[PDB]
């Protein structure tokens, strides 16, 4: 193909009147001319599978040379997605004289200038696109190890931890890593490859996980509304080189962030985003990397969707358990309203492999549909689109800046956006409810001998493959079956159900094989029943949600549900800490009140081994306090007067900490 | 009392107003600073671009619009292949000169991880665990 | 308590093996990771103790970076 | 921030004030230092000044600690009690600090001027610690007076990121260091007081420097910036390691058949390697600058450091390793500055070669095997001490001369040094005598070195070599133009001229004179290579043209002679003003 | 009651400050010698370790014998030790093996610092002094 | 932003909004000028304008700073204080103040059309300091001036060598000679570019 060759509308709208001739759907190549949400669905996964025999080097910014006061700019006026097809700017200014704020922030986040500037890149360490690089000479990032805490070490080692054969030994470590983690971590998108999702069944999919995403409120909100939780956290690329993002809130008055924002509302600004190392206690050896995004794409898409987002985390007794804290009696009351009357339960768990490289461009797509079906009255269509059309430009698939080099995302989700628990927890969600219509579709039909659920099947089918506007009444009787039989609970990846046993049993409620199934076809990734949990009995809650093992204590006169954690991991947050100045010890005694806190529910183990660990967090305390009285009764003559520190190493400071009245 | 007492919430009015204004002033001063490094950035990626041959293929599109992604492959002037071992620089920079994106390249350095220059003697097999991997080959084009 | 000790140990060495700028050197650096990763994630004492040997061998090796004489005195 | 006292090294916060290095005191040792001592000011953490709105009472037997500050005897509050209390002066660890007795030499160490000749003995047979603390202080008041500033004051503060600069007529100026600092001295009348430590690095237009400061007050119109302190880098090491006795070479590997010329040295070889700094004294040209070089060929494994203080006596002895050492496998460096012409024939800032050559104030943090410092006459106790503590290595060699000139400590006018106060080394030679001796002449002819074997050395120097009979004696009043403050004599290098002509083989000559105003322009009148008496020691030269200018203390004294004329390696011809000097040499009448 | 107030307000400005000096002293202390501490934090633990294999390393790396590059761990792996004595040579080496590391490695190649490659059978205490110290050893694992 | 005081280079963030070039003052400064003459309108980092929702006050002497806005005596609520009292105008580094008895001829210097000769006269005996914003005045004012000027067009095409002129009636025609040029407006169906300078 000619290379300068972006617009492949004729070569879409052939291939689609040779294969699918007779789907009688209209299918708009370019999906900015999409009738609703639900069109966009349908052409984006048809454009999914036709931009796979397209070149590779046509996607991405369409550049384009304007002129700034005379001087030549080549900047990116519009984008072509393999999704959505051609996507044009609607307000280019080919001959401006003065740059403000605004359109000088967004001239230096989009990629056109810094890839157009730099040198032309070739890498063969990953099979990933490979734009450009911007310096001379390739970085290459390493991890450090962790500093040793020897005085807490050998403290533990001096109460009779650590021996030979203990059931708590440590397993969580700071790994190192060589050069090469920043850019073989990134080629883990590879397992992204382009998946074309059955459309008549995500179609049905949507509108139930919409069903679930029902009882929360959201919309646009001003710029002086948005609230920033932390201001020193860094604005990805370029802007990084000059301040975090402080300067960037503080700079930017109200009205030239909502003037940015409407701006993204009817124009797409491409945008790099970082991918940085972690440094943090892990228990295996790979890298972890943290897709860091900028700026201009983060106040846009707080302003977005920060209302929607912090209702999520404001409801308690929803699906998605985000905002509800562990703490005084809040994992009792999530485990509780998970077993929400159904009527054989069974526990299950499953783990997605992969999950934020495999994550299909699809179903990225679904999840950031969903989220923004609540803008029915703040924004028109084509400023939903276009703000689709944003997220998908700077989160979905955008440049990835590995190292002193822009390569080119394949897709999945990054994670460091400003909606990644709940996107995910959209995802999850849809996954749960693919693999229950896949379980009751697929069972027999004459074996069914409840003659509800045969003629709910019968429907479902009929509602998926021959009716093209949704049946609301229907999609409310399946969703009500769902919940009446798959309570769910999910955060973000991470889902623990309470699924009817006879229903899984005869086939009628999605099983462990059904996600295996659903996983293999719609995300390219085989589900290994190694790590997904089933437990037969609840009275010992879900085996390991949110890291959190869960066990029936006795509190007062009734029973709650206590998480404790891994025991390997508290004690090795105790003895690696990841910096020379919280190895003291003496400067930070909140770091282990806070990881007493977290530790308390061992004492309430059968295991003694394991509830030493808290008497363990407690006496090194006690410890710390006594040397501090002595360091700073030495650097002067007179000990603090109001020591309050008498309660840290007492059990019922922690033991309130777990009780419902508060 | 009725005006003192007022003295201090006065006073603490002034003081709470004061340190605003000292830091708006100084937020103020951020931005002046950030937009002038902006326009430096800008300006000097302008000087580098290599305004023939970006010319030569916009004017060859029809809209003026181009994909980004070919803006380098067509007009950048010096390329870098990183190659992480000794079969795949055989397979892809052999020799002094080279052929990628249907370009000739001539490969005018090529250093190590360390930085370290490498004289193209020293690639062979025989001496490929010698050298810190991966190489970084600089060439331009011709 | 030797097995858990030795996984100290070993974190404690790399940190001193980066404090002597062997990060540097990418060929060492690797070498040094891949033994203290190795180290970590070990079961059988026999092998963290090999690899353990194999680790301060880098350290011994550099005569102008730390002070053996002094250093082992001390203790 | 806390510290460690300098005479009991106990943990404490307290600096002294008027101390000229700004030191770490204990809270006896203050109290101590502060109630018998002009030195008031005390810094903890945060001053001890009175801190009423307008008071100026800094002497810290009168200030009350009060809630949290501190209040002079008018500005009592009625509850606090005085900071100079029961021995001690108030400060962090106030009841774990251990005192010491030595405040009777530190008292004076920080007291005086190092002017007189009585402070620089004090400051060379007192504990290690104080030996480091009065070579940085000297170091520091050496910077403050000679060679200080023009009164520099701004005229105007056009902003705090760019101040403006104008320099005093009459007095050079120093240039940017962060080790400069120039205190505020608005001297009109208003509070005529230390406003804070500033330094200076100018920018490339109009008349405006982009100041770097430590407090946080606006220039005043009168306000002056004038160079009261320099600070120099706190030194750690001790002037000489601590000595230990070896029964066998340990680091180093000794050859077979070294060579013919240092066979007889083998003995001294063996004993440089059974102890860890040894230390080497001879008379002038009789075998030290090769006797390193000798060192190194016994040794040849082993990684050898030479350093010294100037860079003539680095270069004598590049000069002698390119002559016997393989010239591949050496190195020589050179500082950042580059100001000086330096020894271009090996891989020059190669620091990890077998051989480098260094000057003291260049060495780069790293080991070696063995290092041989050149020269010690010149060497002050801050050499010592930036040596050891750049410089980890196996063994010391400190090769040197104590007759020859010293270093040059200009503040000294007033008394005389003895050799044997120069720095520690040349009190530990001249006390308990060198661990080894060479003395024979070896480089200046026999008629030189027997004038000399009678000025300086009781005839205890012999001689193997015979008399050239190229050693002319002249006496040439040298009619004398005080120009610059350096002595300059046209009519004697006219005469030199006029009597170069007549000796053909003295054209290559090397001029020295012991003003640099007269070598300086000795190159133009007849263009020989010109070098100082104080540059010229460690190299070796073949014809000599000496002109002993005036009859003063600073050309008459019999060591600087001695370091000039010890330099001729066949033959020289001196001119003289004074004739006591002329009474007891031995050379031809002319 | 009101002079208690303040007094009371006062004494807990000065706890804060002294609390806030403690934090500010000891950590600019913790991050002053982090050189240092770690390496006797290190020999420490290794000494505590009591091993047999790291004892012989670190006491003949004492006396001089340190290994040229990583002992390798596969067997036939060539490690290069230098021996800077002939009671060092004596009590490792032993006929044609070597001792080290407690593993018997086979000694392939003696050099000397002259580079010239010199055999087992010079080695002797009498013929000891005319070989150029410190023999670099080259042997394979067993 | 803050800068340097016109005529005593102290450390200020007002400026005298009345001013052609909105001068730097000081608060010691700025309350002589804004107290001496007419000039009743100061801005510091924000206007010291009345913040409320309906109302139009200007006068820093008129003002009182409320919680953390301004507002006038009408509206201001309860707590105290008014923003100009003390000798001074309420503004940064007002402990860095040093005054000037300079406001006599800097107020000359500024509210003077200079259309008389004694602005020109009085405006060079000023300091050099003063005397570089009495020069950036004079050039505004100059401008301002320039721009109330009768403006020209090319009656059509006319010749080559020469051209005649059609203007807009009602106003002054400006001199004709080297020192004067004019800027040819486009103001056509397309934009409204400058073509040339004659
Ligand atoms: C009548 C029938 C059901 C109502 C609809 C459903 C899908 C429709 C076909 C394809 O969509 C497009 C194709 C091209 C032209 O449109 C004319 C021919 C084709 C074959 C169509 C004819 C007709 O219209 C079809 C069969
Ligand atoms: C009032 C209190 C002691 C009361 C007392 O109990 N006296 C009785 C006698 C105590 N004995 C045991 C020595 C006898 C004294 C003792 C030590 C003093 C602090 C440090 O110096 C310096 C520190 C840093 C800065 O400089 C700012 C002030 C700081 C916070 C000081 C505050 C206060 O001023 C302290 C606590
Ligand atoms: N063993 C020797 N035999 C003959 N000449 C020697 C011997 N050793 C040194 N010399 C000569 O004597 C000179 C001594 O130079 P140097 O070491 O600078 O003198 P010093 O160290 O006494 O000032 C050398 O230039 C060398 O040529
Ligand atoms: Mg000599
Ligand atoms: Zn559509
Ligand atoms: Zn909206
Ligand atoms: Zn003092
Ligand atoms: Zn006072
Ligand atoms: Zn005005
Ligand atoms: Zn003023």
């Amino acid at each position: 193909w000619d290379l300068l060759k972006y617009d492949f509308t004729e070569e879409r709208l052939k291939l689609f009147d040779r294969y699918f001739k007779y789907w009688d759907q209209t299918y708009h190549p370019n999906c900015v001319n999409c009738l609703d949400d639900r069109c966009i669905l349908h052409c984006a996964n048809f454009n999914v599978l036709f931009s796979t025999v397209f070149p590779p080097t046509s996607f991405g910014p369409l550049v384009r040379k304007i002129f700034v006061d005379g001087v030549p700019f080549v900047v990116s006026t519009g984008y072509h997605f393999r999704e959505l097809g051609v996507v044009h700017n609607q307000d280019v200014n080919l001959h401006s004289s003065r740059l403000s704020f605004k359109e000088l922030l967004v001239y230096a986040a989009d990629p056109a200038m810094h890839a157009a500037s730099g040198n032309l890149l070739l890498d063969k360490r990953t099979t990933c696109f490979s734009v450009a690089a911007l310096t001379n000479n390739v970085a290459f990032q390493t991890v450090k190890p962790g500093n040793f805490n020897k005085d807490f070490y050998d403290f533990a080692v001096s109460k009779g931890f650590f021996k030979e054969g203990s059931s708590v030994e440590l397993k969580h470590f700071f790994f190192a890593q060589d050069g090469n983690a920043a850019i073989s971590d990134y080629d883990y998108y590879r397992y992204n490859l382009p998946t074309m999702c059955d459309i008549r069944q995500l179609l049905f999919v949507v509108e139930v996980v919409d069903k679930y995403f029902d009882c929360y409120d959201g919309g646009c909100i001003n710029a002086n509304q948005v609230i920033v939780n932390n201001l020193d956290k860094s604005a990805g690329f370029p802007f990084n080189k000059w301040g975090k993002a402080r300067l960037y809130y503080d700079s930017m008055s109200y009205e030239d962030q909502d003037a940015l924002f409407a701006y993204t509302k009817r124009n797409v600004i491409p945008t790099i985003t970082q991918m940085n190392l972690k440094y943090a206690i892990s228990a295996k050896n790979r890298a972890r990397t943290v897709a860091g995004v900028s700026i201009c794409s983060t106040m846009t898409n707080r302003q977005f969707h920060q209302k929607l987002l912090k209702s999520i985390a404001a409801t308690r007794g929803a699906t998605v358990v985000i905002g509800t804290s562990k703490f005084y009696g809040g994992w009792h009351n999530m485990l509780k309203t998970v077993y929400s009357d159904v009527e054989n339960p069974h526990l299950m768990g499953w783990d997605y492999p992969k999950c934020d490289r495999a994550m299909p461009n699809m179903l990225r797509i679904m999840a950031s549909l969903v989220l923004a079906r609540k803008h029915t009255t703040c924004c028109s269509l084509s400023h939903r689109f276009y703000r689709l059309a944003n997220e998908c430009a700077q989160v979905l698939s955008e440049m990835v800046m590995c190292g002193g080099s822009l390569y080119v995302k394949p897709g999945g989700t990054s994670s460091g956006d400003a909606t990644t628990a709940y996107a995910n927890s959209v995802f999850n969600i849809c996954q749960a409810v693919t693999a229950n219509v896949n379980a009751l579709l697929s069972t027999d039909g004459n074996k069914i001998a409840d003659k509800y659920v045969r003629n709910l099947q019968h429907r479902l089918y009929e509602c998926l493959y021959r009716n093209r506007d949704v049946d609301t009444d229907f999609v409310n009787e399946f969703y009500a079956y769902l919940r009446k039989h798959f309570s769910m609970m999910i955060l973000s990846d991470d889902a623990v159900v309470c699924f009817n046993s006879t229903y899984a049993s005869q086939g009628l409620v999605a099983s462990i094989k059904n996600f295996k199934s659903v996983l293999y076809y719609q995300n390219n990734v085989f589900m290994s029943e190694a790590k997904c949990w089933t437990e037969t009995d609840l009275t010992k809650g879900p085996h390991e949600f949110c890291s959190q093992h869960t066990m029936l204590v006795k509190q007062g006169d009734d029973y709650v549900y206590l998480p404790y954690p891994d025991p390997s991991r508290i004690l090795g947050a105790g003895c690696f800490v990841d910096d020379i100045v919280k190895t003291d010890g003496t400067l930070m005694i909140e770091r282990f009140v806070s990881l007493a806190i977290d530790a308390y529910p061992l004492t309430k183990h059968p295991n003694q081994e394991y509830a030493d660990v808290f008497h363990l967090y407690l006496q090194y305390i006690r410890k710390l306090h006594d040397e501090l009285t002595g360091h700073m009764l030495d650097m002067y003559s007179v000990m603090l007067t109001n020591d309050n520190t008498s309660r840290y190493w007492e059990p019922e400071f922690y033991e309130a900490m777990y009780t419902p009245h508060t | 009392d009725r005006d003192a007492a007022m003295q201090r919430k006065l006073e603490k009015m002034a003081d709470q107003a004061m340190t605003q204004m000292y830091k708006q002033a100084r937020s103020e001063d951020k931005r002046a600073k950030v937009t002038s490094a902006m326009q430096t950035m800008l300006f000097t990626m302008l000087r580098k671009l290599d305004n023939d041959a970006l010319n030569n293929i916009i004017n060859n599109a029809r809209d003026g619009c181009v994909p980004l992604n070919i803006i380098p492959l067509t007009t950048a002037a010096k390329l870098m292949v990183v190659i992480p071992d000794y079969n795949t620089y055989k397979n892809t920079c052999d020799g002094t000169t080279f052929t990628y994106a249907s370009a000739l390249w001539e490969i005018q350095q090529v250093v190590d991880a360390d930085s370290k220059i490498v004289q193209l003697s020293e690639i062979s097999m025989d001496n490929s665990p010698n050298l810190a991997w991966p190489l970084i080959v600089t060439a331009l084009r011709a | 308590s030797k097995m858990s000790d030795v996984k100290c140990t070993s974190v404690v060495l790399l940190s001193v093996l980066q404090q002597l700028r062997v990060e540097s050197s990418s060929k060492l650096w690797a070498q040094c990771v891949q033994l203290h990763n190795d180290i970590l994630l070990a079961k059988d004492t026999t092998e963290a103790f090999e690899k353990m040997v194999s680790l301060l061998s880098v350290l011994l090796s550099m005569q102008g970076a730390v002070d053996i004489n002094k250093l082992c005195e001390e203790m | 921030a806390v510290g460690a006292c300098v005479l009991c090294n106990s943990q404490t916060s307290l600096r002294c004030g008027a101390c000229i290095r700004r030191p770490f005191l204990c809270c006896k040792c203050c109290y101590d230092h502060v109630i018998s001592t002009s030195h008031k000011l005390v810094l903890s953490v945060n001053p001890y000044v009175c801190n009423a709105p307008g008071c100026d009472v800094t002497d810290v037997t009168q200030l009350y600690l009060g809630g949290m500050s501190y209040y002079c005897k008018s500005h009592k509050p009625p509850i606090s009690f005085p900071l100079c209390a029961n021995g001690q002066v108030f400060g962090l660890y106030k009841n774990t600090c251990v005192g010491s007795d030595n405040v009777t030499d530190f008292n004076a160490i920080a007291t005086c001027d190092w002017t007189n000749a009585g402070d620089y003995i004090l400051a060379n047979t007192c504990t290690e610690r104080l030996k480091l603390f009065a070579a940085e202080t000297l170091k520091a008041t050496e910077e403050t007076f000679k060679l200080s500033y023009g009164i520099a004051t701004v005229r105007e503060v056009l902003s705090d990121r760019e101040l403006h600069l104008s320099w005093e007529v009459g007095k050079p100026r120093p240039p940017l260091n962060r080790n400069y600092v120039f205190t505020g001295y608005r001297v009109t009348k208003n509070s005529k007081v230390q406003i804070g430590e500033y330094t200076f690095e100018k920018g490339d237009y109009g008349d405006a420097v982009v100041y770097r400061g430590t407090t946080t007050y606006k220039l005043n119109v009168g306000d002056y910036f004038v160079l009261t302190s320099h600070t120099v880098m706190p030194l750690s090491a001790p002037t000489l390691v601590p000595q230990e006795h070896y029964v066998r070479i340990t680091g180093l590997y000794p050859t077979l058949n070294i060579s013919d010329e240092f066979s007889s040295n083998v003995a001294n070889y063996q004993k440089v390697g059974m102890q860890k700094y040894s230390t080497l004294q001879g008379p002038p040209g009789t075998g030290k600058s090769h006797f390193a070089i000798g060192l190194a060929l016994y040794y040849p494994s082993a990684r050898i450091v030479y350093t010294a203080c100037s860079h003539a006596a680095v270069d004598a002895l590049c000069e002698k390793a390119l002559k016997y050492l393989p010239i591949d496998k050496c190195s020589r460096i050179i500082p950042a500055r580059a100001r000086v012409e330096c020894f271009d024939k090996f891989k020059v800032n190669s620091t990890l070669e077998q051989y480098v050559f260094c000057t003291v104030n260049a060495l780069p943090e790293t080991t070696a095997d063995i290092v041989v410092f050149d020269e010690i006459s010149m060497a002050t106790n801050y050499d010592l001490s930036v040596v050891n503590a750049r410089l980890r290595a196996k063994h010391y060699v400190y090769i040197g001369d104590p007759a020859q000139l010293p270093a040059p400590r200009t503040l000294l006018t007033k008394g005389t040094l003895e050799p044997e106060y120069f720095n520690s080394v040349c009190r530990l030679m001249k006390t308990i005598g060198p661990d080894m001796f060479l003395g024979t002449c070896r480089r200046c002819p026999a008629e030189i070195v027997d004038t000399v074997s009678a000025l300086v050395y009781d005839n205890k120097l012999k001689a193997h070599k015979d008399k050239s009979a190229q050693c002319f004696k002249m006496f040439y009043k040298g009619v004398i133009t005080h120009d610059v403050s350096s002595a300059i004599n046209r009519p004697q290098i006219g005469v030199v001229r006029e009597f170069l002509t007549r000796n053909p083989a003295w054209r290559k000559a090397v001029f020295i004179s012991p003003y640099n105003s007269q070598n300086a322009v000795a190159s133009k009148i007849l263009g020989l290579p010109t070098q100082t008496v104080d540059s010229s020691q460690g190299s070796e030269y073949d014809y000599v043209i000496f002109t002993q200018t005036t009859e003063t203390a600073h050309s008459c004294n019999v060591n600087r002679f001695n370091v000039a004329i010890t330099r001729a390696k066949v033959g020289i011809l001196c001119i003289m003003s004074d004739r006591d000097l002329y009474d007891k040499l031995q050379f031809t009448s002319l």
